[PDB]
């Protein structure tokens, strides 16, 4: 749920994720940042300009502070290009976004 | 004593013996009676474990069955909500840019053509 | 001589009792055998009727938790190949719809 | 995935070797749909044959709005669509069975949702 228009923090990236399996991304709140039902987690190729560019996406889990949501294999791009990890507002704002990682 | 002395002893031997043997075979017959009850009981020891054990495992065999498919039913179907959102999603995104490449493609043609 | 007579008969006797002895002894044993070799097949029968019995009891749950995780596992692998195929798609039309903007731009200002 | 960037030759089109005999008007609007085919024995089926969803309209096979692999066990067949697979807007859409060379066996009538 794109438009064409750091209260999450990523942690445990990878910098390389085996190609063809499951990937478990982790993050934390911080500065008292509550959640929403609608906020999610995309996968974004890097240098991208409007959240309607995610190439995968899944809702966040509700609720040890940690969090995570398992992206399943076939939720992941199969090329070389960087990808990164963003968490994205109800209202489209973009509240973290993790360091560059590639499947490879 | 004497020859007629002699058959009379003799003919209480053969009653002796005839007697001996008799009560011989009725030991022999309460024992084997023992034993066989000793091999009536061995055999009900072996038999309660070996249904037993075979039954046991069928019941747990099929409760891993139960379990492991209900595992994963459960897992399977959290993932369908997940994926049901994400291809309503993404069909309907990939038809917009469809629509956007068609008058991208229509502007590029016509700026070609001036 | 009667003597005599009652003498080999005697031996002859007490041998006889030996041997029946003997043989009962192999008889009450073959008869155990045979009895055991009995309870043992009318046992494993019984048992086998009692399992199969067992078997049925949750046959009808196996059966409908094997055939809707069979449906919803098909349903899965083709949402999984229409995903692939939208994923992918998706980032190529995303790549051809800005180099167009950059054609599109050129051209305005060429 | 399936589906090809080649403009289709009208020759190169057989809209009647498969037939979609299910096709409603105005297919059910809720829920999924059921999408009944049937050979015409004019060609071998294969196990990467594809069912699309087209848009009345479409220029290549990579138009397609969702697609569901052919089913095999020769007449009937079926495919359920779920819901989800669905468009939601008010065009014109047929079914298309799209083979494994690209070539098209069979396009519906046209239907709305």
């Amino acid at each position: 749920p794109g438009s064409t228009s750091s209260q999450v923090i990523f942690n445990s990236v990878e910098k390389f994720y085996i190609p063809g399996g499951d990937v478990t991304c982790h993050y934390t709140f911080t500065q008292h940042f509550i959640p929403r039902r609608k906020d999610w987690i995309g996968i974004f190729r890097v240098g991208w300009k409007t959240t309607r560019e995610y190439y995968t996406f899944m809702w966040v889990t509700l609720p040890a502070k940690q969090q995570e949501v398992q992206f399943k294999a076939y939720y992941l791009p199969k090329d070389d290009e960087y990808y990164q990890f963003c968490y994205v507002d109800e209202d489209g704002v973009v509240r973290g976004a993790s360091i560059p990682f590639q499947f490879r | 004593g004497s020859e007629f002395s002699l058959v009379a002893e003799l003919q209480e031997k053969l009653q002796e013996e005839k007697a001996k043997f008799l009560e011989q075979l009725e030991e022999q017959e309460k024992r084997k009676n023992e034993e066989m009850q000793n091999v009536r009981t061995s055999l009900i020891a072996e038999q309660q474990t070996n249904f037993n054990t075979v039954l046991t495992r069928e019941k747990m065999r099929k409760e891993n069955i139960i379990n492991d498919l209900s595992d994963k039913l459960k897992s399977t179907m959290q993932q369908q909500e997940r994926d049901k959102d994400l291809i309503e999603s993404l069909s309907e995104d990939r038809a917009r840019l469809l629509e956007e490449k068609k008058k991208l493609e229509e502007e590029v043609s016509k700026l070609r053509s001036s």
